[PDB]
């Protein structure tokens, strides 16, 4: 029972945008409107690191255990992002489709 | 389709509303079926298989 | 405009909720009369010209479905509406509605608890179709309704009013036979015809042994 | 509030070092119940001092019906009175005593539903099956069932002793919850 | 992880230029270079048998997958503690999958596995109860009814306009919730009676029995349920009118104390009468009990005139010890046999 | 299958509904139709062939 999130956009010296963060968003979901470049990630996604082990019926200790894994756009050339949706499947989990 | 029921056209998911959200557009198949329950056998309409 | 029963606006498909509703009355009803009326196939052949004596291969086997689907083309068909077979909490629970006692059983239920101390082994065949799970409750809630009736009858430690005499022998009328002797004489039967099946049993080993012993011989 | 916990009923088993027959003890007698395929022993029902008394074919013996501690002791040899008319030893020596329960009246409503939230680490319960919480002390390993009409029911001690002084280290956290 | 020369440990990963070499901030050597990418057998049965059961009536119920293999996880460790030797295999996934569906807090309500079985309900939740203080749950969520409103909806077959038909439905919910109407009483009864008033107010679909058809609790149980909402506080504002905006608390009042009116320092360790003064009242006579003696326990004894009376019709109502008797005398022929 | 598994008991015989396992073997057609157009291969039985 543990979840995918979307937190993002940590800081450095008074200023939140690194130069991998121009295009981070509030809510995680990279904004739609301006351009990207190779690097600056664009959908930040994080998965808890106890993914195999057996449920312990308590609560102890689930308050940081998310490494990073995003989505870095590649490519030889500078593009936009044009529209970000996010929905449900069929069974409840949320979608995250974003079109270059 | 359709039910016996209701006999209302359809109760359907759009196929644009379904082509983006990794779904199939599907429709239910219905039978009516009948059987031995016990004392005595009933009919039964509208069932569910697919 | 109060809360409970305003006929008022479209209320789409009511039909259906409104005829099983009025059936569910009429199935509890004829439940109440089955209480009102208890309380009161080998082998064939055949004789052919060309081949006489000769047996039907068709009747060497059976169909094990011809007998049973004469019954069930016999029985009554019923629509069934999916909002009939409503089930709760009480669904599939074991438990039954318990009829009301009366007070001409009161006088058959003193009386009973006069005699003996509380025996609810013989007293519930007197009431014939009553059990004996709901008669030991019926014991038990009578301490909170009538604690001082059932009080009298303890310190009666005596024959009582001398009417008990024809519910002394209603009760032996019934397969009038002397049971203290009628059950000792048929088990003497029992034992006599399991010792001679016990006389054919080791017979039947002894003429085993000889005829195999004279197999072994040649 | 002084109040005082009454006690419902008692259990309590002695050992028989003799040898029962079912066929001498129960045919003879006036509480008569035994159906070999129902149950497998007799029950004597007396209703003073109110008490029954459950008898096993081995021999042994518990009783179960008394309010008072005493209450219990003074059938628990009438009971044996009985098997005093057939030839028997009975040989009773251990007046041993396993579950005392005991219910209360508090008298004013609670809330039910924070306490399962504050103190559910240890303690839980359920609407569905049951309308009453359950609730556990391991401090003498007890149980207890709780209302929400304020009447509080107290099982499953073996001493009588124990249920006192539980039942008022239980109020604490029960008064906690004014429903502010 | 730590470079060779000035002992860094952050090392960043170049891909501009197709080498995706590895190299720290600090100084500029290279970590490595030319990446390789990677281009008891009764015991596994019986639970694969038992994977099978849980892919089944997941199907059935319309559960979605994750609480499947999630539920998998339980049954696996209540197989150590030897708790499904001798109870039934087929109830015994029906709680173990039933507490994976609270921790995800879903709609599916308990009896709805007990229906398709077709047992008791009280039987599932027994197993259910004995199971949890085995193996000691201590956290879990409580059954919040406000779940069971936004399903109901849709199986109701309603108007169009759905989704008003339950906007009121919560704001009646939490006026439900504050009040006392449910502490002890079930979470589908009090569900159940929420939805019943909100859809009266619009339309007229509620029929007592279509919801009952949906909530499967029974109809005369529920007519309480408005008779109990009627008559607490502030509900004659509310009967007939009164767009549904009001912000108040009232009166406290459960039933379950209302019927107890229509009935009608601290405590110091010895003040209680002891347990021991009773031990002590009469003498622990092991052998002798002719010091309690009476005189109508003493008459407790049988008629000795009716004795054949009463075995004669005690023997004519028992044939089980007759069965048991060449059933013993079948024991001694088997013996040969 | 599912029938005589459960028709093989004494008490089991009475007032007993087959209809409501009928839900488990529902989705056996759907998930067989979904795959047997997404991977393009079709494995038959009456002819064998693939
Ligand atoms: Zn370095």
């Amino acid at each position: 029972h543990t979840q995918d999130i979307i937190g993002g956009m940590r800081v450095d010296e008074n200023g939140d945008p690194i130069w991998q963060h121009q295009s981070l968003g509030p809510d995680g979901l990279g904004e739609v409107g301006m351009k990207v470049q190779s690097g600056q990630i664009y959908i930040n996604k994080s998965v808890p690191t106890n993914s195999a082990d057996a449920p312990n019926p308590n609560n102890v200790n689930v308050q940081t255990q998310y490494r990073e894994a995003p989505v870095i756009y590649r490519g030889p050339e500078p593009s936009h992002i044009d529209q970000v949706m996010m929905s449900v499947s069929d069974n409840d989990q949320a979608l995250i489709k974003v079109l270059l | 389709g359709k039910k016996s029921s209701s006999s209302t056209k359809d109760y359907l998911t759009p196929p644009h509303e379904c082509r983006l959200r990794d779904m199939t557009y599907s429709a239910p198949i219905y039978v009516d079926i009948e059987y031995t329950r016990g004392r005595n056998i009933i009919m039964h309409k509208d069932v569910e298989i697919g | 405009c109060k809360p409970n029963f305003p006929i008022g606006q479209i209320s789409e498909n009511f039909e259906k909720s409104k005829m099983a509703k009025k059936a569910k009355l009429e199935k509890r009803r004829h439940l109440r009369e089955l209480r009102m009326r208890a309380r009161q196939t080998a082998i064939q052949l055949k004789l052919n010209p060309d081949g006489t004596m000769a047996i039907d291969e068709e009747t060497m086997v059976v169909d094990r479905h011809k007998n049973a689907s004469i019954e069930n083309e016999y029985k009554e068909k019923v629509d069934e509406n999916p909002f009939a077979n409503l089930y709760n909490y009480g669904s599939y629970g074991r438990g039954s509605y318990t009829d009301p006692w009366t007070v001409e059983e009161m006088i058959k239920f003193y009386k009973a608890l006069s005699m003996w101390g509380t025996d609810f082994n013989l007293i519930s065949q007197l009431y014939p179709y009553r059990s004996r799970k709901q008669v030991k409750a019926k014991f038990v809630n009578e301490e909170k309704k009538r604690p001082i009736l059932i009080e009298l009858a303890l310190r009666s430690k005596l024959p009582p009013n001398f009417d008990e005499y024809c519910c002394e022998i209603k009760k032996n009328i019934g397969t009038v036979a002397d049971f203290n002797e009628k059950l000792i004489e048929l088990q003497n039967e029992h034992k006599h015809h399991m010792k001679e099946i016990e006389e054919a049993k080791n017979t039947a080993k002894e003429e085993d042994q000889t005829a195999q012993r004279l197999n072994d011989a040649n | 509030s002084g109040i005082v916990p009454t006690l419902q009923n008692i259990v309590a088993t002695v050992t028989l070092g003799c040898r029962l027959d079912l066929k001498t003890v129960a045919l003879h007698a006036r509480n008569a119940e035994y159906n070999p395929k129902r149950f497998a022993a007799v029950i004597m029902r007396i209703r003073e001092p109110k008490t029954t008394a459950l008898i096993f074919a081995s021999g042994k013996m518990v009783v179960t019906g008394a309010k008072s501690e005493d209450d219990s002791k003074l059938a628990s040899r009438k009971y044996a009175r009985i098997i005093q008319k057939i030839g028997f030893a009975a040989k009773f020596t251990d007046f041993k005593i396993q579950n005392i329960v005991g219910s209360c009246d508090v008298k004013f409503p609670i809330r039910l539903e924070g306490l399962a939230f504050s103190h559910g680490t240890f303690s839980s319960y359920e609407p569905e099956l049951f309308p009453g919480l359950i609730y556990r002390m391991v401090k003498p390993k007890i149980v207890l069932l709780i209302f929400v009409s304020g009447k509080i029911v107290l099982t499953g001690a073996k001493q009588r002793e124990e249920i006192y002084q539980a039942f008022e280290a239980i109020y604490p956290v029960l008064s906690e919850f004014r429903k502010m | 992880p730590v470079c060779k020369n000035c002992h860094g440990t952050e090392f960043e990963r170049d891909l501009s230029n197709a080498n995706n070499d590895l190299v720290c901030k600090a100084c500029g050597v290279v970590s490595e270079d030319n990446p390789i990418v990677s281009e008891l057998e009764s015991r596994e049965a019986t639970l694969n048998n038992a994977r099978r059961k849980l892919r089944a009536v997941s199907y059935a119920l319309h559960i979605p997958e994750y609480i499947t293999d999630a539920a998998f996880q339980w049954y696996k460790l209540a197989l150590a503690n030897n708790f499904v030797q001798g109870r039934r295999s087929q109830n015994v996934i029906a709680s173990c999958l039933y507490v994976a569906c609270r921790k995800e807090k879903t709609h599916h309500m308990l009896i709805d596995f007990s229906s398709r079985l077709q047992v008791s309900v009280y039987s599932i939740g027994a197993t259910f109860l004995k199971m949890v203080k085995k193996l000691h749950i201590t956290e879990l969520p409580l059954a919040d009814p406000s779940l069971f409103i936004q399903h109901f909806a849709e199986k109701l077959d309603l108007a169009d306009k759905k989704i008003k038909v339950v906007k009121d439905a919560v704001k009646l919910a939490q006026r439900m919730s504050k009040d006392w109407m449910f502490e002890g009483r079930r979470p589908a009864g009090i569900a159940g009676a929420c939805i019943l008033l909100a859809c009266r107010m619009n339309n007229l679909r509620r029929t007592h029995t279509e919801i009952v058809a949906v909530s499967h609790v029974a109809e005369e149980t529920l007519q309480q349920r408005l008779n109990e909402f009627k008559n607490t506080k502030a509900a004659k504002l509310s009967v007939q009118k009164f767009r549904e905006n009001d912000v108040e608390d009232g009166e406290a009042r459960p039933p379950s104390f209302v019927k107890n009116r229509k009935k009608e320092c601290p405590r110091n360790l010895h003040l209680l009468p002891t347990t021991d003064t009773y031990l002590s009242k009469v003498s622990d006579d092991p052998d002798n009990l002719e010091d309690v003696d009476d005189e109508e326990l003493n008459a407790h004894l049988l008629n000795e005139e009716a004795s054949k009376l009463k075995e004669r019709i005690w023997i004519g109502l028992n044939a089980d010890f007759l069965l048991e008797q060449e059933s013993k005398r079948l024991k001694q022929e088997a013996d040969i046999a | 299958l599912s029938i005589d598994k459960v028709l093989k008991k004494p008490n089991r015989a009475m007032e007993y509904d087959a209809l409501l396992s009928i839900n488990v073997h529902s989705n056996n057609i759907t998930s067989g139709l979904n795959r047997a157009i997404s991977t393009g291969n079709w494995s038959l039985k009456r002819f064998k062939m693939e």
